[PDB]
C-alpha cells in the first residue's frame, strides 16, 4: 500500500471496531533506535497485523499512547510529545492524512475519549490536567488541574455531552460536569483503596461505571450511591482497560499486565478467560457485525480473535 | 553567562533531538534512559521474558557526549513506595535497572522525583546503588517548591482547597536517610503559584544544583516574548547568586516566538543583575571553602600570605586615619617640631602598618620615631631591606617577639594588626597583654578594643564538607571540632549576629585574665536545621575608626578576612518560636589557647574541643 510503513512496530497499544468492521490498529516503538508510533486500518481484521495486507497506514511522529475513532473517518491520537493529534482518512479510505496536531500538553498525553457530542474530546495525561477539546476549531476549551497526580484514564458519558469519568495516581476518581461551576465532584469509595486504573461506563444505564485498580480488582460502581456496589478480584495485575460488549445486556471484558484477558457477566463473575497473549493487553474490541468475537492486541504483536461463549 | 538544559519526557531518536536542543542554545538535556511508557516485568512470567532490547544502543552517542550532555531520568512508572507489593518489587528492580545503566553510559547526573512524602523505600534503592562500587555521578531529586495537591485548582466540590512547608521536609527527611550524601543534589521545580518567603529562604540552605522552570509560569508581555513576575524575577535573581544550572520543561506555549526565547530571558535577566559587590568579585572562587585559621604567632607565614594581607587598601587607610588622629590629639600645634612620638607597630610584616605609620605622620604633619617588631625572620629581612634601602634610620627593625623585646624606650602608641576572623582567635590579647610593659602610662593601642560576633547559621553543604574533613589517624570526629575560616555563601543566618567575646587594650585590670564564659540565646522564628555558628569581629581602631567583618556593619570594601565557622557534630532540628542557646568558653594553659562550646537549648550538644583535644592555639 502507499504511504504505508513498510513494518508496524511491536508494541500494539489499541485496537477499535468501525461500525463497518474496519479494525483501527495503533502501535509504537517502545523500544530500539527510534521511538514513534504509526496508525492502521484493517478492512479484513483476519488479516492484522500483517503490514502487507493493510488498507491504509501511516507513522506518527512519536508514540501512540492511545487513540479513538472520531465519527467513521477520524482518528483522534494521544501522543508522547504532549500533542493530541487529529487524523482523517481519505474519501478512498487508502490514505491516513493529518487533520491538526496541536501540542497543548506538557507531558505524555496518556488517555483521550471523544464525548457524545462528536465535535468534543477530553484528553488526561502526565502532567495532571484534562482538556476539553472542539475537534472543529482545532482549540482547547478548557484546561482543568483537579488531580494531584498524573491522570490515569479518562471515559466520556455515553449520552452526556458534559458528563466524563476521570481517574488519575492521587487515588481520585471524578466524575466531571462542565455545566457546572466546579465540574469535578470525586466519588468512589470513601476509604481510599487501591489506585484506579481504568474507567467504563455502562453501555446502556447513564448512572453506572466500573472501574479496575492497580492490584487486580474490577468493581461495579453507581453514581447516584457513592459505595460500591460489587467488586471482584478478576486480574493477579493492574487492571489495563475494560470494555463493555455491545449486547442489549451487555457483558465486560477486563484485561491487565498478567497476560490475560477476562469476561465477566453482570454480577462480576467470570465466564471467559484467555491467556493466548504472551505480554501485556493492551486492548480489547468486540465487533459489531458478530457480537460474539472479542479482537485484542497486545505488545507481543498479537491480534487474536476470541470466540466468547454467550 | 547561563549554564541551562531543556528536560524532555518525549525523545524519538537521539541524533535529532540533541541536535534541535543544542541549536537553541542549551547545554544539556534530560531525558529518559528508558522508554517512560515501557513497563517491565521481572518477576511474573510471560511478560518477564519479554524479547528484544530494553532500550536503545550506547553507541548513539559518544562517550564525550552522555558524560556532558545527557541527564538521565527516573520512568515515571517505577513507584517503590507504592503499596501494592508486586509494584515495590518491579519499581525496585526497574529503578536499579535504569540506575545501572545510568551509571553504564557515565552519566553525569539522574532525576529522581520526590513527588510525595514517604520516599524510604525509594532512599534505601538509591543507598544500596550509591554504595555499589566507588562513582562520583550526582542524583538530582526532583522536588516542587509547592506540593501537587497544594497546587491543584479549587475544581472539586465536595473536597475544597508549617503544612505550607512539606516539600522541604521530602527531601530533608531523604537526604538523612541518605546519611546526606555527596551525591544527592535538589532539582528544585518552580510553579506558577509561588510558596512563603519562609519556604523560599529554607531551599536556599539546601545543595539546589538544579532549578527547573516549566513553560506554563512565563507570562507573556505586549510584544509576546515570554517574561516573569515580578516574583519570579527575584526568584530567578537570588538563583543566580547560588550559580545553578536551570531547566526548561514543558511544550511551547508561546509557539508565536522560537522556543529558544524562554532562553534568551533567562541571560537577560544574568546580565541584568545587579553589579557584582567588590568583596564578591574579589573573593570570587573562595565561596564555602573551608580553611584551617591562620596562626602567625605559632607558625611564620609564608611571603604570599602575606601578599593577600597588604592587597586590601581600606584596611591601611583606615589604620592610617586611626593613628593620624591619635598623633594630632596627643601632640598639639606648638609641639608639632618638638615632640617625637615613639610608635611601636607590634608585628609588622612586610612593613604595611609602618608605611602607614608613616603616611600617617606626614599627614598630621608630625614627627614619628618607629620601631617594627616582628618575630618571623623571614619577614624581618623584608622590613631590613625595606629600612635600609626607603626608610632609613627612622624605623628601627626588631627581630624579636614583643613579649620578651627588652624595649629601649617605652612607646607612645602600639599598632598591631595581630586579629583574626574571630578577633582574638590569633591570641592578640596575649602578645599585647606581654608588650604592655613597655608602653607608656598614658599609652594608645591601636587597637584599643575588638569583639567577637556569633550567628547560628544552617548549611547542610557546609555541614557535608566539614564531614569530608575526617582524616586518618586522629579522632573520627575531630573535624566538627575546630574552627575554619571560609567566606560563607550556601549557608541561612538563623538568628541575628550578638557579641561574644571583648578584649580592651592596654588591660589596666591588676588581675589580667583572658579566659572567657559567655551564654548566647538566639530567637530563632523559622523552622530550620543548625548546623555551626558564624564568627565575625568588630574592632576599634580609635575612636570612631572602625573596622568589620559583621555582616550589618561591614566595613565597605574590606575584604582582608573571611567569617569563621564553628561546627556542630549532630545538626539540630530548630522549630519556629524557639531560641537556640549556644554556650562559648575561652579556655587556656601555659601552653595553649582554646575555644570550646556546646549547645544547650533547644536540645543538648556535646561540649565540642575540651582540653583543646581537636584544635589548639599555639602560645
Ligand atoms: C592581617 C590578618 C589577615 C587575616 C586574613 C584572614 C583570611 O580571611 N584569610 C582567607 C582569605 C582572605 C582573603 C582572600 C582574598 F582572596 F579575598 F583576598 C582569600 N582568603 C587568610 C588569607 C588572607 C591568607 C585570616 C586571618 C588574618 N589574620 C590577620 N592578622
Ligand atoms: C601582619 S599578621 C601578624 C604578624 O605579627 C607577628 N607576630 C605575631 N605575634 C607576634 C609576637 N608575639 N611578637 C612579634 N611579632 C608577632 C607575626 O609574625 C605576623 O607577621
Amino acid at each position: 500500500p502507499p504511504n504505508a510503513p513498510a513494518c508496524m512496530e511491536r508494541q500494539l497499544e489499541a485496537a477499535r471496531y468501525r461500525s463497518d468492521g474496519a479494525l483501527l490498529l495503533g502501535a509504537s516503538s517502545l523500544s530500539g533506535r527510534c521511538w514513534a508510533g504509526s496508525l492502521w486500518l484493517f478492512k479484513d481484521p483476519c488479516a492484522a497485523p500483517n503490514e502487507g495486507f493493510c488498507s491504509a497506514g501511516v507513522q506518527t511522529e512519536a508514540g501512540v499512547a492511545d487513540l479513538t475513532w472520531v465519527g467513521e473517518r477520524g482518528i483522534l491520537v494521544a501522543s508522547d510529545s504532549g500533542a493530541v493529534e487529529l487524523w482523517e482518512l481519505d474519501e478512498n479510505e487508502t490514505l491516513i492524512v493529518s487533520k491538526f496536531c496541536k501540542y497543548e500538553h506538557d507531558d505524555i498525553v496518556s488517555t483521550v475519549s471523544v464525548l457524545s457530542s462528536g465535535t468534543q474530546a477530553v484528553s488526561g495525561s502526565k502532567d495532571i490536567c484534562i482538556k476539553v477539546w472542539d475537534l472543529a476549531q482545532q482549540v482547547v476549551l478548557s484546561s482543568y488541574r483537579a488531580h494531584a497526580a498524573q491522570v490515569t484514564c479518562v471515559a466520556a458519558s455515553p449520552h452526556k455531552d458534559s458528563v466524563f469519568l476521570s481517574c488519575s495516581e492521587d487515588n481520585r476518581i471524578l466524575l466531571w460536569d462542565t455545566r457546572c461551576p466546579k465540574p469535578a465532584s470525586q466519588i468512589g469509595c470513601s476509604a481510599p483503596g487501591y489506585l484506579p486504573t481504568s474507567l467504563a461506563w455502562h453501555p446502556q444505564q447513564s448512572e453506572v461505571f466500573v472501574f479496575g485498580d492497580e492490584n487486580g480488582t474490577v468493581s461495579l460502581v453507581d453514581t447516584k450511591s457513592t459505595s460500591c456496589v460489587l467488586s471482584s478480584a478478576v486480574h493477579s495485575q493492574c487492571v489495563t482497560g475494560l470494555v463493555f460488549s455491545p449486547h442489549s445486556v451487555p457483558f465486560l471484558a477486563s484485561l491487565s499486565e498478567d497476560c490475560s484477558l477476562a469476561v465477566l457477566d453482570s454480577s462480576l463473575s467470570e465466564l471467559f478467560r484467555s491467556q493466548a497473549h504472551r505480554d501485556f493487553v493492551r486492548d480489547a474490541t468486540w465487533s459489531p457485525l458478530n457480537h460474539s468475537l472479542l479482537t485484542t492486541v497486545g505488545w507481543d504483536h498479537q491480534v487474536v480473535h476470541h470466540v466468547v461463549p454467550t | 553567562r547561563v549554564s541551562s538544559g531543556r528536560d524532555l519526557n518525549c525523545v524519538p531518536e537521539i541524533a535529532d533531538t540533541l541536535g534541535a536542543v543544542a541549536k537553541q542554545g542549551f547545554d544539556f538535556l534530560c531525558m529518559p534512559v528508558f522508554h517512560p511508557r515501557f513497563k517491565r516485568e521481572f518477576i511474573q512470567e510471560p511478560a518477564k521474558n519479554r524479547p528484544g532490547p530494553q532500550t536503545r544502543s550506547d553507541l548513539l552517542l559518544s562517550g564525550r557526549d552522555w558524560n556532558t550532555l545527557i541527564v538521565g531520568k527516573l520512568s515515571p512508572w517505577i513507584r517503590p513506595d507504592s503499596k501494592v507489593e508486586k509494584i515495590r518489587r518491579n519499581s525496585e528492580a526497574a529503578m536499579l535497572q535504569e540506575l545501572n545503566f545510568g551509571a553504564y553510559l557515565g552519566l553525569p547526573a539522574f532525576l529522581l522525583p520526590l513527588n510525595q512524602e514517604d520516599n524510604t523505600n525509594l532512599a534505601r534503592v538509591l543507598t544500596n546503588h550509591i554504595h555499589t562500587g566507588h562513582h562520583s555521578s550526582m542524583f538530582w531529586m526532583r522536588v516542587p517548591l509547592v506540593a501537587p495537591e497544594d497546587l491543584r485548582d479549587d475544581i472539586i466540590e465536595n473536597a475544597p482547597t508549617s503544612g505550607e512547608e512539606k516539600t522541604w521536609m521530602w527531601w530533608h527527611n531523604f537526604r538523612t536517610l541518605c546519611d546526606y550524601s555527596k551525591r544527592i543534589a535538589v532539582a528544585l521545580e518552580i510553579g506558577a503559584d509561588l510558596p512563603s518567603n519562609h519556604v523560599i529562604d529554607r531551599w536556599l540552605g539546601e545543595p539546589i544544583k538544579a532549578a527547573i522552570l516549566p513553560t506554563s509560569i512565563f507570562l507573556t508581555n505586549k510584544k509576546g516574548f515570554p517574561v516573569l513576575s515580578k516574583m519570579h524575577q527575584r526568584l530567578i535573581f537570588r538563583l543566580l547568586k547560588l550559580e545553578v544550572q536551570f531547566i526548561i520543561t514543558g511544550t511551547n506555549h508561546h509557539s508565536e516566538k522560537e522556543f529558544c526565547s524562554y532562553l534568551q530571558y533567562l541571560e537577560y535577566l544574568s546580565q541584568n543583575r545587579p553589579p557584582p559587590n567588590a568583596y564578591e568579585l574579589f573573593a570570587k572562587g573562595y565561596e564555602d571553602y573551608l580553611q584551617s585559621p591562620l596562626q602567625p604567632l605559632m607558625d611564620n607565614l609564608e611571603s604570599q600570605t602575606y601578599e593577600v594581607f597588604e592587597k586590601d587598601p581600606i584596611k591601611y587607610s583606615q589604620y592610617q586615619q586611626a593613628i593620624y588622629k591619635c598623633l594630632l590629639d596627643r601632640v598639639p600645634e606648638e609641639e608639632k617640631d618638638t615632640n617625637v612620638q615613639v610608635l611601636m607597630v607590634l608585628g609588622a610584616g612586610r612593613g604595611p602598618l609602618v608605611n602607614a605609620s608613616l603616611r600617617a605622620a606626614k599627614q598630621a604633619d608630625r614627627r614619628i620615631k618607629l620601631y617594627a617588631v616582628e618575630k618571623n625572620p623571614n619577614a624581618v629581612v623584608t622590613l631590613e631591606n625595606w629600612q635600609f634601602e626607603e626608610w632609613g634610620s627612622q624605623v628601627t627593625v626588631v627581630s624579636s617577639d614583643m613579649r620578651e623585646w627588652v624595649a629601649p624606650e617605652k612607646a607612645d602608641i602600639i599598632v598591631s594588626e595581630l586579629l583574626g576572623s574571630f578577633a582574638d582567635n590569633e591570641l592578640s590579647p596575649e602578645c599585647l597583654d606581654g608588650a604592655q610593659h613597655f608602653l607608656k602610662d598614658d599609652g594608645v593601642s591601636i587597637p584599643g578594643e575588638y569583639t567577637s560576633f556569633l550567628a547560628p547559621i544552617s548549611s547542610s553543604k557546609l555541614y557535608n564538607e566539614v564531614r569530608a574533613c575526617r582524616e586518618k589517624d586522629r579522632d573520627p570526629e575531630a573535624q566538627f571540632e575546630m574552627p575554619y575560616v571560609v567566606r560563607l555563601h550556601n549557608f541561612h543566618q538563623l538568628s541575628a549576629p550578638q557579641p561574644c567575646f571583648t578584649f580592651s587594650h592596654p588591660n589596666r585590670d591588676p588581675m589580667i585574665d583572658n579566659n572567657r564564659y559567655c551564654t548566647l540565646e538566639f530567637p530563632v522564628e523559622v523552622n530550620t536545621v543548625l548546623h555551626g555558628f558564624a564568627g565575625y569581629f568588630e574592632t576599634v581602631l580609635y575612636q570612631d575608626i572602625t573596622l568589620s567583618i559583621r555582616p550589618e556593619t561591614h566595613s565597605p570594601g574590606m575584604f582582608s578576612w573571611f567569617p569563621i565557622l564553628f561546627p556542630i557534630k549532630q545538626p539540630i532540628t530548630v522549630r519556629e518560636g524557639q531560641t537556640i542557646c549556644v554556650r562559648f568558653w575561652r579556655c587556656s594553659n601555659s601552653k595553649k589557647v582554646w575555644y570550646e562550646w556546646a549547645v544547650t537549648a533547644p536540645v543538648c550538644s556535646a561540649i565540642h574541643n575540651p582540653t583543646g583535644r581537636s584544635y589548639t592555639i599555639g602560645l
